[PDB]
């Protein structure tokens, strides 16, 4: 199989930049700032333009203060070792990574078409075709990820971006760990967590698998397979065992998530001796070409409004702060291989 | 419906990861 080699060229790449990353790349004077495109609990996302290119990126910005006080360190320094050694169509890239006194920088590309989230709640709910075209690029990043050693654990719409070839760019690599047995760490979004983790069990990447069957779901139907008003309750739909689908889900679709969304390990698609092979053999994806996907060759469902390298309109607005740089290096030893 | 009971719901904007 060239896709058994293609992994294997992939994974020599991936292994001299693990073992040998890049710091230090760029500083925060040949970036000038233009507007905040997120925010978070420990940090922000804003639209920078390069001053020596004329390139607009998306400039992460973390608090290392407020990094180490949510006890994120660890999973700061697994997502910036990751990024800079990874390379695949459907991730968003890291260009430049610096720190100075107070924060740590993850200049990445900028996808000015925004989440696929606004545009999912926005229509609705995706056609099985246009859900099964986002979800192959999932399936192939996932088999690139896994073959790496690699664990994503926070798929969902908002971490999933739309190019100007309305393909996704999977962004938000801060729950992605380089793992070879089961990991235990409580993390992700409710409404997307395997059963396995909400019970307090180890787990590997099966985790990832089942996330795919919620998003699968969210997306073709609209909401999510398991949701309520508070996570607790949500909690309890996703280790109950049962899921209701609605009656315009083909019975092939229908199919697919019940083998995705299995609580039983042994079971789970992905998970099993066959692997991706499961998944990408399914009769739902029988119209999917895996390597006219993976070429970016397939014509997209949705092309997002382009109004300029620089313009901000598939995002929200939020209130400009300061990015405040102290005189005194804050949490030098806890950052110092970042 | 479904779709409305989504819809009245406290979980339809951008929902954030869990740490703990
Ligand atoms: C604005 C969306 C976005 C992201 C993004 O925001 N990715 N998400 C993340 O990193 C989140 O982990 C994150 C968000 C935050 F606002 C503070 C944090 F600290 C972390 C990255 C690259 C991009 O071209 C675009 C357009």
């Amino acid at each position: 199989e060239s896709v058994k080699e293609f992994l294997a060229k992939a994974k020599e790449d991936f292994l001299k930049k693990w073992e040998s990353p890049a710091q230090n790349t760029a500083h925060l004077d040949q970036f000038e700032r233009i507007k905040t495109l997120g925010t978070g609990s420990f940090g922000r996302v804003m639209l920078v333009k390069h001053k020596e290119t004329g390139n607009h990126y998306a400039m992460k910005i973390l608090d290392k203060q407020k990094v180490v006080k949510l006890k994120q360190i660890e999973h700061t320094l697994n997502e910036k070792r990751i990024l800079q050694a990874v390379n695949f169509p459907f991730l968003v890239k890291l260009e430049f990574s610096f720190k100075d006194n107070s924060n740590l920088y993850m200049v990445m590309e900028y996808v000015p078409g925004g989440e696929m989230f606004s545009h999912l709640r926005r229509i609705g709910r995706f056609s099985e075709p246009h859900a099964r075209f986002y979800a192959a690029q999932i399936v192939l990043t996932f088999e690139y990820l896994h073959s790496l050693d690699l664990i994503y654990r926070d798929l969902k719409p908002e971490n999933l971006l739309i190019d100007q070839q309305g393909y996704i760019q999977v962004t938000d690599f801060g729950f992605a760990k380089r793992v070879k047995g089961r990991t235990w760490t409580l993390c992700g979004t409710p409404e997307y967590l395997a059963p396995e983790i909400i019970l307090s069990k180890g787990y590997n990447k099966a985790v990832d698998w089942w996330a795919l069957g919620v998003l699968i779901y969210e997306m073709a139907a609209g909401y999510p397979p398991f949701f309520a008003d508070q996570p607790i309750q949500i909690y309890e739909k996703i280790v109950s065992g049962k899921v209701r689908f609605p009656s315009h889900f083909s019975s092939d679709l229908k199919d697919l998530l019940r083998n995705l969304l299995q609580v039983d390990l042994t079971k789970r698609f992905g998970n099993l001796k066959n692997g991706v092979n499961d998944i990408k053999n399914h009769k739902w994806f029988a119209t999917t070409d895996w390597i006219a996907i993976y070429q970016r060759k397939v014509e997209a469902p949705f092309i997002p409004k382009f109004k300029g390298p620089g313009d901000t309109s598939n995002f929200d607005d939020y209130e400009e702060e300061e990015i405040r740089v102290s005189i005194n290096e804050k949490c030098g030893k806890e950052f110092s291989e970042f | 419906t479904t779709y409305a009971d989504f819809i009245a719901s406290g979980r339809t904007g951008r929902r954030n990861a869990i740490h703990d």
